[PDB]
């Protein structure tokens, strides 16, 4: 839903309100033109017949589209077809290189996401794209974006999952840009002090980026007062401390990332209490970390996504028992944290759905030794390579549990699954057969039914 | 019952339980014992031009009179005046919008010497005053908070109601729903339309819907008919009055203006 | 009377009393079943807590229906099992 409403906002179909996009999506849902579909309600899918009806309407309409997504295309369609259409979509293809320069004056929307072989494009590509508003090149193998000084109407750019090296100096000449997502960029090197040249950027995102605001010197986002959403990857304490100053920019940290952090032996949510928009919190390779403090101070932000990665020296995370800021947590992921020996506070996460854990070789159990089960909304738990994980947790009710996958956990002797629960939502269970046999069960019916109906061996 | 004045006027804002009040009162007259022989429900709101033929047809049908087509309107009015003058009638005029002579259409104006009572509803205090109802006037108050909340739930599906009704545990869904409901201000028409629009809401979109409704209701489905439903109160005014009226929207919400 | 009225493919809200159909209530034994393409129309008809989503057919039912729309000349080249052909 978020991608679609962003595209619509950039295209001008939304009057600067994401809620109207949500309402349009809901109206389409009510008319059965669309269907909600996904682990959450955040994702929608199109019925095949309705998709064909949309294509038929496009063919009968004046504004011709060039939509060829996921058709296993190894070569992009010739520029002759491009020259007349208004929206082009060649996403999720297998095209390698793009050579021609189309003469499309009328094109307003263009997508090139999920092409692994796309790495080279002709220079002067966007000279004719004078009417372009939405452009996407995410999940591709390109390294730099050619000269783009002619985008007099560009509003949305997103190069997520891209190996982009440096932003072009032509980008700062585009004053109509509003949305800029540069997340999961493991090859970014350009300085963001040049982002101050913009005036009307509403969204910026450097989440999980190889380069970001490492120190306060690069912190120059206060110039952009039009920003409302910022994604920051933090490398040093001083970035957080300077961000810990009262201004609307500080409160605009919806998603925050930590990578290769130095002088970050500790972190407190009280320091993050200035951030009332915080949802996503990601920590990676921040070895200098020792402990994490989750204070009882209920900040107006509602944390729901947290993930830890590669923290050998991190010992424990203190969580307030009676009430904690993680009561809104939806998913937890812990990876490569050998010194963690306190995760028991997970039992207080009533709203927890998805879990993925890998190679945290210090954890005893996810939950070690209201009148309701601790995880009634649980859907997924994944464990892998945990050498010291004796168990997951005590037996608890998981009415909505759907998938479980554990591999290479010799110490994992038992799982909280039991035949005392109701089972109509479970769909699959994955894992190794050897660990399946090594598990100890309180009832043999838990073995036969699961092993013959929902067990998928590796 | 106790009123010494036999013409009763009920007035309220647009869409605030009036016609519904008349319906419930009419259906409740069945249970109680009374000396009123005939109860007539007349909807004069069908026109601002006083569609007399329709009203005379309704009165004749409810009085077992033989309806005639070629009869002149004045003669039928006199005949109905004579006919209704021999019975104790309760006539529920619904949504009057302009003063109209009761005798001209055919309804005799009840007096203290007669036992008939005439209950009429209107959006305007002036209309109720013009019909000699000045000392039996009732202002239709909007619903209270508890009644508003109880009505709002009834317009939601069981899938959505399950995520809003529960007490004891506190979740942002209930607070957002209350914020949506309290924006309606207890107006039953507003409550109905808003609840119907958000009947199928999921847990995720309560935040965005609550945020938007508090500021602009224009994008909420069905609100166009709601505004067309009450628009007439605006169009009845002279352009000077209309321009003065929009001036009052300048001031802050939920405040008070000297 | 106790009436069962099957309104078919309603596309806009319409007052049941205006056309002449009394709205059934808990005090009455009548049931009114109505179908529509839109969730909004079903909600506007005070049916919010008796709503059924018409699910599409499954794979087996889809295949069984598809065969019934073929001539015996063509059905003979598709029905056989055991042996596999393109
Ligand atoms: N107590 C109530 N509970 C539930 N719904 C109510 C209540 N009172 C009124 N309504 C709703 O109010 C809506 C408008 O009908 P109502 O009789 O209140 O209009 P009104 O104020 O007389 O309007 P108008 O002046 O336009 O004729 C109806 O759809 C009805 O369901």
């Amino acid at each position: 839903k978020e991608q679609l409403i962003g595209y619509w906002l950039a295209e001008g179909l939304l009057l600067n309100d994401s809620e109207k996009g949500y309402q349009i999506i809901r109206s389409l849902v009510s008319a059965c033109l669309l269907q909600v579909s996904g682990s959450m309600s955040s994702k929608v899918k199109m019925h095949h017949v309705i998709r064909q009806l949309g294509l038929w309407l496009v063919n009968k309409s004046d504004t011709k589209f060039l939509v060829q997504p996921g058709m296993a295309l190894d070569n992009a369609p010739s520029a002759e077809e491009w020259n007349e259409a208004t929206r082009i979509s060649i996403m999720s293809n297998n095209i390698t290189e793009l050579s021609f320069s189309p003469k499309c004056k009328n094109v307003t929307t263009l997508l090139m996401q999920n092409n692994p072989n796309l790495n080279k494009m002709s220079y002067g590509f966007f000279r004719t794209m004078s009417s372009l508003k939405v452009l996407d090149l995410s999940h591709t193998a390109i390294t730099s974006l050619p000269e783009c000084d002619a985008l007099v109407a560009l509003e949305h750019l997103n190069l997520s999952h891209t190996h982009i090296m440096r932003l072009p100096e032509r980008l700062w000449l585009l004053k109509e840009l509003r949305h800029l997502d540069l997340s999961v960029t493991v090859a970014f090197e350009d300085t963001m002090n040049n982002c101050s040249k913009l005036h009307k950027l509403k969204v910026l995102n450097l989440f999980r980026s190889h380069y970001g605001i490492r120190d306060v010197d690069n912190l120059n986002l206060d110039s952009l007062k039009e920003l409302l959403f910022l994604g920051i990857t933090i490398y040093a304490e001083d970035v957080l401390k300077k961000l810990n100053m009262p201004r609307p920019l500080a409160k605009s940290t919806h998603r925050l990332n930590l990578k290769y952090c130095a002088e970050m032996q500790s972190i407190k949510i009280s320091d993050l209490s200035h951030m009332e928009h915080l949802e996503e919190l990601y920590v990676e390779s921040c070895y200098d970390l020792n402990t994490v403090v989750a204070d009882a101070e209920l900040t107006t932000s509602q944390l729901q996504f947290l993930t830890l990665s590669v923290l050998p020296s991190l010992e424990s995370v203190l969580v307030a028992p009676m009430s904690h800021n993680f009561q809104y947590i939806r998913k937890l992921i812990i990876s490569h944290c050998p010194k963690l020996s306190n995760i028991t506070w997970v039992r207080r996460l009533q709203l927890l759905e998805r879990l993925v854990i890998s190679h945290c070789d210090g954890v005893l159990e996810i939950v070690e030794d209201t009148g309701q089960s601790d995880f009634p909304k649980l859907r997924l738990i994944v464990l892998t390579g945990l050498k010291k994980l004796r168990s997951i947790c005590k037996a608890r009710e998981f009415p909505c549990l759907e998938t479980l996958r554990v591999e290479d956990c010799p110490n994992l002797r038992s799982i909280p699954l039991s035949c005392t629960h109701n089972y109509w939502k479970l769909k699959q269970i994955c894992g190794s057969v050897e660990w399946w046999e090594k598990l100890q069960w309180e009832n043999r019916k838990e073995v036969a039914c699961l092993d013959s109906k929902y067990f998928i061996p590796i | 019952e106790k009123g010494d004045s036999n013409i009763i006027g009920v007035w309220g804002q647009g869409g605030v339980g009036k016609t519904t009040l008349l319906h419930v009162f009419n259906n409740d007259l069945e249970k109680k014992a009374h000396d009123y022989q005939v109860v007539i429900f007349i909807e004069v709101s069908n026109s601002e031009a006083l569609n007399t033929v329709e009203i005379q047809q309704t009165i004749s049908e409810r009085l077992n009179l033989p309806w005639n087509d070629a009869e002149p309107i004045a003669k039928r009015a006199r005949f109905l005046i004579k006919a209704l003058g021999r019975k104790r009638f309760v006539i529920l005029l619904d949504d009057v919008r302009k003063k109209f002579c009761l005798e001209d259409v055919g309804i005799p104006t009840p007096d203290i010497n007669s036992q008939s009572k005439l209950i009429l509803t209107s959006r305007y205090r002036e209309v109720c005053f013009q019909m000699n109802a000045q000392r039996s006037l009732i202002e239709m108050q909007i619903l209270g908070n508890d009644a508003s909340w109880e009505l709002f739930l009834s317009k939601l599906s069981t899938e959505t109601s399950a995520a809003v009704e529960p007490l004891g545990s506190q979740s942002a869904t209930r607070e957002h729903a209350m914020k949506i409901a309290q924006s309606c201000g207890g107006l039953p028409l507003a409550l109905n339309v808003i609840g119907t629009a958000v009947a199928g809401l999921e847990e995720g979109e309560w935040q965005s819907a609550a945020d938007a409704i508090a500021t602009n209701m224009d994008n909420i489905d069905g609100v166009d008919e709601m505004f067309g439903r009450l628009k007439y109160s605006f169009d009845r005014l002279t352009p000077t009055q209309q321009q003065c009226f929009l001036y009052c929207t300048l001031f802050p919400e939920y405040g008070s203006i000297s």
